[PDB]
């Protein structure tokens, strides 16, 4: 499953750290889970790396905004304990 | 086991096209935060 | 964090501009190794 996921990402994004806003729709079956709808998203970056366009920050920002800004969308704001909490790109969007 | 899970099990058992209508979850953060691992 | 006004980011960025936009100003973009380099606000300011 993981190998198929990464291959699917590469088949459109490329193999030079590019990204693509087109969602990968995946479904998992399990005996004791809710009919949940999880959304994993790329992290927020400011400086493009590799072959990303110069506006990669805005691209990731509005790309995940189009998924978060809708109602009935619980937010998991993930932040490392390494950087000071004041820098949290998760908390910025969460409070926004 | 949680009663919401048991209710969903009963809903699947009755098989009618009904759902509890839970909100979606989105995991967001900075790059290399740990988002996918937490998910 | 704390009693800082809602535009702390903008008044720190505008703080840094008046000191780094002037020519003959060596800009030490200090970035931590633990955090990813793509998240270096230092490098963002340097490329700006």
């Amino acid at each position: 499953v993981r190998l198929e996921i990464e291959a699917e990402t590469d088949r459109v994004t490329g193999t030079n750290k590019g990204i693509s806003p087109v969602p990968i729709n995946l479904r998992v079956y399990s005996p004791h889970v809710l009919n949940l709808t999880l959304v994993d998203l790329p992290g927020m970056t400011k400086v493009p790396v590799g072959d990303q366009p110069p506006d990669i920050e805005f691209q990731i920002r509005d790309m995940l905004m189009q998924f978060v800004t809708k109602e009935n969308c619980l937010i998991l704001a993930v932040s490392p304990a390494n950087s000071d909490l004041a820098n949290s790109d998760a908390l910025k969007v969460a409070k926004e | 086991i949680p009663l919401v899970n048991r209710l969903q099990d009963a809903f699947s058992a009755i098989g009618q096209n009904a759902d509890l209508d839970l909100p979606q979850i989105a995991v967001v953060g900075g790059q290399s935060a740990g988002k996918s691992s937490v998910l």
